């Protein structure tokens, strides 16, 4: 597991996007980075 | 002989920090105190000597790296820093010696609806080396499953866009940024500075 909260965090920024609320979408993108750096 | 520096900072389109530019300068002079006093820039850190003290300095090359980050990111643009922009995009050395120059561009670098021209890797596999450049855009496995070449759970387009809109914060909106390099060859030092 893992895999399952990444996809609906990466989903949920994509859809942010698209939203145009692409500040929140940043505020995500930044959180997949520091998640994903951790074991 | 005026060192073309504003071909560099007034250039009408930046790159992506993924894909920054980089420019060589040489053979020319350039008052480095003017090039400080040209326009009002939120940082110009230098980590050798100062404006003051280059423009006694000749250099054999000067590489001028330019691109566009959020503003919260230029604090990775330095050495010894971490983060998405320092790990997967654009990597200084420990024992950088330089100048790194940036400005607010929320006037040029914004659009409404969203400006999608600039991108930032979002996914890598490893850090950057110093002044390594990756302009790939293979589809990233985040997961366990192999992706072959093709989006899905958890396989991901490396490259997101900034989506830069004049409403978002300060810290979120674009800011051009300038990387100076001084290199000094055992070669004729041809980049110098107006008073050498
Ligand atoms: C950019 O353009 C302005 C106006 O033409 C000029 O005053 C300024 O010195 C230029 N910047 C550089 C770095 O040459």
């Amino acid at each position: 597991d893992k895999e399952w909260i990444l996809q609906k965090i990466y989903e949920i920024m994509r859809r942010l996007d698209e939203e145009g609320h692409g500040e929140a979408s940043l505020r995500v993108s930044d959180l997949i980075y520091e998640f994903m750096k951790r074991d | 002989n005026l060192c073309p520096f504003g071909e560099v900072f007034n250039a009408t389109r930046f790159a992506s920090v993924y894909a920054w530019n980089r420019k060589r300068i040489s053979n020319c002079v350039a008052d480095y105190s003017v090039l400080y006093n040209s326009a009002s820039f939120s940082t110009f850190k230098c980590y050798g000597v100062s404006p003051t003290k280059l423009n006694d300095l000749c250099f054999t090359n000067v590489y001028a790296d330019s691109f566009v980050i959020r503003g919260d990111e230029v604090r990775q643009i330095a050495p010894g820093q971490t983060g998405k922009i320092a790990d997967y995009n654009y990597k200084l050395p420990d024992d950088f010696t330089g100048c790194v120059i940036a400005w607010n561009s929320n006037n040029l670098d914004s659009k409404v609806g969203g400006n999608y021209n600039y991108l930032y890797r979002l996914f890598r596999k490893s850090n950057l080396k110093p002044f390594e450049r990756d302009i790939s855009t293979e589809i990233y496995q985040a997961g366990s499953t192999p992706c072959n070449g093709v989006e899905g759970f958890n396989c991901y387009f490396p490259l997101q866009s900034y989506g830069f809109q004049p409403t978002y914060g300060v810290g979120y909106q674009p800011y051009r940024v300038v990387v100076l390099s001084f290199e000094l060859l055992h070669a004729p030092a041809t980049v110098c500075g107006s008073n050498s």
